[PDB]
């Protein structure tokens, strides 16, 4: 029996690492619903009360929800009845508009594999920024470090000009879930009648096309090297 | 000799169609390229002259 | 009433057998369930051929009647035809397809009747959407071959087809453009598997039938030879079920090379022709027993292993 | 052993 | 090594052993446990082998009988036999090899000669008898006959040798 | 005995959890076999079971899954630079596979006796066809609709034609009719709106 259990537990570690959830603790619970009225081809009703105390690759999740089976001799089915989604603070807070429409939809399957790429996208964020940082110290400054909401490049002995990086996550109905790179500005109105070639108005939709053509990263590490190296003064 | 003759100028129907379907898109594609590729040359040739 | 498509009425009343007759006109469906109950089916056969074609000519059957007929006669009695399958490839450039089955039962049509004057086209629809194609092939001037039929069996998503042996070999280019056409598809290949069986040709292709799963006294010496000749046959066959294939042809043009003898066809750079035909039934489970009988070696050979693998079994095999 |  | 000897260690005390030579795994094995329903005063022990030389193993007995159980109808199990008698004694060849001749009830599916296993027992000195497997009745015959061998072979009677059952069992023609 | 015998039922508890989270399997001399099971608003039904080999190159040997997609292009592109978003996203085209059958099989039970005429259905379900009739005002109105869809990963509608059999010479009601159709169709599926169609 610790032979037995020796090979569970690497079909334990391989799960963890195929499908990225380790369940920590699991509760079994089982009540019957079985009606007390005589009729022929007669019903068990299987209701299922499941506690799943797990987690991602950083965050954490809770779950409270119970599935009543349909047992009958002529068809086979089986409804997901309710809901609960059990939430702690975390850092991301654009997360929690899915957890009411999850709770709306009532498809948990939704909620595991959509999660799951949130933290897909924000693992590739930790990556990034770990590399956005460590090379530019001086004039990459991230304010709520790179679990932030946006981040934003400040020249060091130019206090004036700045430009700001939005990059957030929104999940459509298609079960997809896809980033949105938005760029917005800060320049101030003294620059403004000396730029005539008006690129700043057309600033966001070019800097969509750099990320279509180039990619994400490197249309991140273009803007930062190519503003860089005036060394005149 | 006719039928021979339908059957492989429908033979050369099929042979002719697909390699001019993918190079429209690839004619779609290299002229969305050509058209990223100056306006992001306008694009940063005039943020780095607002620089200096 | 045409005398010559009545022939062929009274022709497939001869060649069913009266214990799966009923099992014919209940699944035909256009004579109602009274006029079945009066024709008396435990007299004579030639009294029921003259029975049911009084009823035939008083409900006016026509010549999709009676090759509706047809197609229900071949599919409880899919042993007497061969089966050859059609390879089509999607184009590049492409994400998904468009089908519908009024898009495919009119653009089929319209490309044999434009071809040939007198081709009869007869459709059919069964269980999982699958469409049953019969097509009767008449050349300028006959009413066409009524006696040899030519069935084209699609499932209507695959790109995938099983299509019987016709006896014109001259229009099978002519067969297979018009499926690719009317399907949306942009290549036919011609793939080299046949067998007899049409519910084993599904197994083999599509896949997914083949896994069903979720005393001291008479002691041996041969420990190490006992297990080591079965377990390549649980690692690769096992004891599960598998299809049921009866041919395959092996075109050999390999040469001679051994370690034994130094004197025979030492000086040969001639290569040695030869083609080796399987004829048995059930031949993959056959060979799984040659290997306990210890009159095969235990390292098996690749090219009978990879028969639902590969996905065909005409081979051509090159050795020095 | 290839199969051409 | 992977040679065979009779003679190197200890039979035992009452207790003999027989090495069931073939190809065929389903054959030999009717005949093994059609030895074990005649009833003996000797505890019988039945080796199996697929093909000499055996692997080298340290709990095997002393042999007193190897019987080559050659099929009429396979070139396979003569050819398995001819590379079997090149690693053995010449003690072995003392009355103490046996063979069978499996397939001489069907003289028309047959596939190796009368002559040729005549020919193989003339020059090795081995006698030679025919019987076939697949009837039940005539396979009880054949494990009645495997025991009375091994009674010599192994010692149990007085008076009779391993040499002097090879005496009883010659095959030669009339001189005339 | 006791503490061992409580640790087996806390992994028999994890790995009846994990076919509750969508893909569950055991490990095998034969590769890994991983089966699928997806849902619709609360309504799951039986898992598909895909074997996947170890060693490299990754083949396939056989899946219950239905070839009426096309399995080998998907399996030439995202199999080989990677391992979990190939296994998400077949199960993301199996829930898209069985959201279509589970409209299909509400069509054929309830809502059969509002429809008029045969149905035309393909396996893919990527366009649909049927035609109904409803009451407005007291007046049989015959409604064909087709369903194409755009998008083959979703379940929700993009191209909604849909058409009328029989007379279409009357005021503006049914104009604005066939607006409410065409805005119900895409931003509700199609079994809510059957539903509706009977308030």
């Amino acid at each position: 029996l610790k032979n037995q259990l020796g090979h569970l537990e690497s079909e334990l570690s391989f799960l963890s690492t195929l499908t990225g959830i380790n369940i920590r603790n699991h509760s079994k619970q089982t009540e019957d619903l079985t009606s007390t009225e005589m009729t022929e081809k007669s019903i068990r009703k299987v209701l299922q009360r499941h506690r799943l105390s797990g987690n991602c690759h950083m965050v954490t999740f809770q779950l409270e929800f119970q599935i009543l089976e349909i047992q009958n001799k002529e068809r086979l089915s089986s409804a997901v009845t309710d809901l609960n989604i059990i939430m702690e603070p975390t850092e991301c807070s654009e997360l929690s508009e899915f957890v009411s429409r999850a709770e709306e939809r009532k498809d948990l399957f939704m909620f595991f594999r959509s999660l799951h790429f949130f933290v897909e996208w924000f693992e590739y964020r930790k990556r990034t920024f770990k590399h956005l940082k460590e090379k530019y110290p001086d004039a990459v400054y991230l304010s709520e470090g790179p679990s932030s909401c946006s981040m934003g490049i400040r020249s060091a002995s130019r206090p004036g000009f700045e430009l700001v990086i939005v990059w957030r996550i929104q999940i459509d109905e298609d079960g997809k879930v896809f980033p949105k790179l938005d760029l917005l500005t800060k320049v101030p109105q003294r620059a403004l009648e000396l730029d005539k070639n008006r690129a700043i108005e057309t600033a966001p939709l070019s800097f969509r096309t750099l990320v279509g053509l180039l990619g994400i990263e490197a249309a991140l590490e273009s803007l930062i090297k190519s503003l860089c190296a005036e060394e005149n003064n | 000799k006719k039928r021979q003759r339908m059957i492989e100028v429908q033979d050369e129907l099929l042979r002719l169609e697909p390699q001019l379907k993918q190079l429209q898109t690839k004619y779609d594609e290299l002229k969305e390229r050509k058209s990223s590729l100056r306006n992001a040359a306008y694009f940063l040739s005039n943020l780095k002259q607002l620089y200096q | 009433m045409d005398e010559t498509v009545a022939e062929f009425i009274k022709r497939t009343i001869l060649k069913i057998p009266m214990n799966e007759l009923t099992t014919i006109l209940k699944a035909w469906d256009f004579l109602s369930e009274n006029q079945l109950q009066t024709v008396n089916f435990r007299q004579r056969k030639e009294s029921v051929v003259q029975h049911l074609i009084h009823l035939c000519e008083e409900k006016r059957a026509s010549i999709s009647d009676a090759a509706l007929l047809d197609i229900i006669y071949m599919q409880f009695h899919q042993h007497q035809k061969v089966w050859e399958v059609f390879q089509m490839s999607k184009g590049p450039g492409e994400d998904v397809d468009l089908f519908d089955m009024k898009q495919f039962k009119n653009s089929f049509k319209k490309i044999l009747q434009r071809a040939l004057k007198n081709v009869t086209v007869s459709f059919r629809e069964t269980e999982e959407n699958a469409v049953w194609i019969r097509i009767a092939w008449g050349t300028q001037y006959t009413k066409p071959n009524q006696y040899k039929p030519t069935y084209v069996v699609y499932y209507s998503q695959t790109p995938y087809a099983f299509t019987s042996s016709s006896m014109l070999r001259r229009n099978t280019p002519l067969l297979g453009q018009a499926l690719t056409i009317a399907s949306k598809h942009h290549q036919i290949v011609k793939m080299d598997l046949r067998s007899r069986y049409l519910d084993s040709l599904k197994a083999i292709v599509f896949k997914q039938y083949n896994q069903t799963f979720e005393d001291s006294r008479i002691i041996h010496e041969n420990i190490v030879e006992k297990e080591r000749v079965q377990r390549i046959t649980q690692e690769t066959f096992g004891d599960y079920p598998q299809p049921q294939l009866e041919f395959a042809q092996y075109k050999l043009e390999t040469k001679f090379k051994s370690g034994l003898n130094g004197s025979i066809l030492a000086e040969r750079e001639e290569p040695l022709r030869c083609l080796i035909k399987f004829s048995s039934p059930h031949l993959l489970e056959a060979l799984k027993s040659l290997a306990p009988a210890g009159i095969a070696d235990a390292p098996l050979s690749p090219l009978l292993t990879c028969i639902p693998n590969k996905r065909m079994n005409y081979f051509k095999i090159r050795d020095k | 052993f290839i199969i051409d | 090594m992977s040679v065979l000897r009779p003679l190197d260690k200890l039979p035992g005390l009452n207790t003999a052993t027989i090495l069931l030579v073939g190809t065929e795994d389903a054959l030999l094995q009717q005949l093994a446990d059609s030895m074990l329903k005649e009833d003996c005063a000797s505890e019988l022990k039945v080796h199996l082998a697929k093909s000499l030389p055996l692997p080298s193993s340290v709990n095997r007995p002393r042999i007193d009988l190897i019987v080559f159980v050659v099929n009429l109808h396979s070139k396979y199990s003569l050819q398995n036999t001819e590379e079997s008698l090149r690693h053995v004694d010449a003690s072995f060849f003392l009355g103490k090899v046996c063979f069978l001749a499996t397939g001489a009830g069907r003289e028309s599916h047959c596939s190796i000669h009368r002559h040729t296993v005549v020919k193989l027992a003339h020059t090795y000195q081995s006698p030679l008898l025919y019987c076939d497997l697949e009837v039940e009745g005539f396979r009880a015959t054949m494990a009645q006959r495997l025991v009375r061998v091994l009674q010599i072979c192994a010692g149990h009677v007085p008076g009779v040798s391993a040499l002097n059952l090879l005496s009883l069992l010659r095959s030669s023609e009339g001189p005339s | 005995q006791e503490a061992l015998e409580e640790k087996l039922e806390n992994v028999k508890a994890i790995l009846q959890a994990y076919h509750f989270t969508g893909l569950s399997g055991k490990l095998t001399s034969r590769g890994v076999c991983v089966c699928i099971s997806t849902a619709f608003e609360g309504n799951l039904l039986d898992s598909y079971f895909v074997d996947l080999v170890i060693q490299k190159p990754l083949r396939i040997h056989h899946h219950s899954v239905p070839v009426f997609i096309p399995l080998e292009e998907i399996a030439a592109k995202y199999l080989q630079t990677n391992i979990q978003h190939f296994l998400f996203s077949l199960c993301e085209y199996l829930n898209a596979y069985s959201g279509r059958k589970y409209q299909a099989d509400r069509l054929q039970s309830d809502f059969a006796a509002l429809l008029t005429g045969p149905l035309q259905r393909n396996p893919l379900c990527n366009l649909l066809s049927f035609t109904y009739k409803l009451d407005p005002g007291g007046q049989s109105f015959p409604f064909c609709a087709r369903l194409l869809y755009k998008d083959l990963t979703a379940t929700l509608p993009t191209d909604v034609t849909v058409t009328c059999q029989g007379v279409e010479v009357l005021s503006t009601s049914w104009e604005e009719q066939r607006a409410s159709h065409e805005t119900l169709f895409c931003t509700k599926p199609l079994h809510q709106v059957f539903a509706s169609f009977t308030r």
